[PDB]
């Protein structure tokens, strides 16, 4: 599918995916790419925050969605 | 020394954006006038002020009666973030500092990085607190001068207090003023226990705006951060079963 995922350094990368991935599916093709570890990942559609047992058509999550990514930054 | 510095390192470890946030949260339901704004991104000392500046003009836009033209919160409802606009009257402006980036593009990378490193180094918690209510300007640093000497930085807020004044003028004359809380270091013998003293300090504000509260502190270092780790654990108490990324109801 065509969807952004937007970074907080205002950065969208673009995955391919099918709504019957898992949550845990989009974190490791992100993982992959930039290279985060899926427990170090939180995504975040519609502001709501989407379950690693889920899929993406439980929530509805269509093409040419937009998809927040949080870090978890130190300080 | 050794020993204290351990132990005061032990007594109230580094803050994330995580807590931080779940902390406004839950500050917000205490004291609703707060807006938790969120931490991930936080500003920076290179948009601080435009940040303000936007958030204010959204409330203005939202008290007409008009659509907001700034951003959209990420873990907030659009009609939820309206209604938080309209009751807020404290803006708990969290800063994320570092000296070697310059830039606010650089800022962000370097804020990156040490995300997914997942280090503190020499990053830090500032906080602003924008009291539209008292119109005043408090700005925070455990470490004093950690950006810049606090003369200068009430100087850089004395003007951008007066095109507050512009931007969103009160009902009369009142001009916004500011206040530069720290007038020691107050985070003594800690190199990590910036992001909680923020949040005690803010609590401290929340409670009487006019607090003496760090005048008021016990001259031992170790004590302040005995003090502060009680602060903390209460802090993870209370927020232990909220939820996670997700704004508060108005």
């Amino acid at each position: 599918m065509q969807i952004f995922v937007k970074t907080l350094t205002g950065k969208t990368i673009t995955l391919e995916v099918e709504p019957s991935d898992t949550i845990e599916n989009v974190k490791a093709k992100i993982q992959d790419k930039e290279g985060i570890p899926p427990d170090q990942q939180r995504l975040i559609f519609a502001g709501k925050q989407l379950e690693d047992g889920r899929t993406l058509s439980d929530y509805n999550i269509q093409k040419e969605s937009t998809l927040h990514l949080v870090l978890r930054l130190r300080g | 020394d050794m020993a204290r510095r351990q132990t005061i390192e032990a007594l109230v470890p580094a803050w994330d954006s995580d807590i931080i946030f779940k902390c406004l949260c839950y500050f917000h339901t205490l004291y609703p006038g707060l807006i938790p704004l969120e931490t991930f991104p936080p500003a920076t000392i290179f948009n601080f002020k435009q940040k303000i500046i936007s958030i204010l003009e959204d409330k203005k836009a939202v008290l007409r009666g008009e659509p907001i033209k700034g951003p959209l919160p990420i873990c907030c409802s659009k009609e939820n973030y309206r209604r938080h606009l309209q009751r807020t009257t404290l803006l708990p402006v969290f800063m994320w500092y570092h000296p070697t980036p310059k830039t606010l593009s650089d800022t962000m990378q370097t804020m990156k990085q040490l995300a997914i490193k997942g280090s503190v180094g020499a990053s830090h918690w500032l906080l602003v607190i924008v009291d539209i209510q008292a119109r005043r300007l408090v700005y925070f640093d455990s470490l004093y001068n950690y950006v810049m000497p606090p003369e200068n930085m009430k100087k850089e807020l004395q003007s951008f207090a007066q095109q507050l004044d512009q931007v969103y003028p009160a009902y009369d004359s009142k001009k916004f003023s500011v206040k530069i809380a720290a007038k020691e270091v107050i985070q003594r013998g800690s190199g990590s226990s910036c992001g909680a003293w923020c949040c005690q300090f803010l609590h401290w504000y929340l409670k009487d705006p006019l607090t003496d509260a760090l005048n008021d502190l016990p001259v031992d270092s170790v004590e302040r951060h005995e003090n502060l780790a009680s602060f903390v654990q209460a802090c993870e108490a209370a927020v232990q079963d909220l939820p996670e990324l997700s704004w508060p109801e108005a």
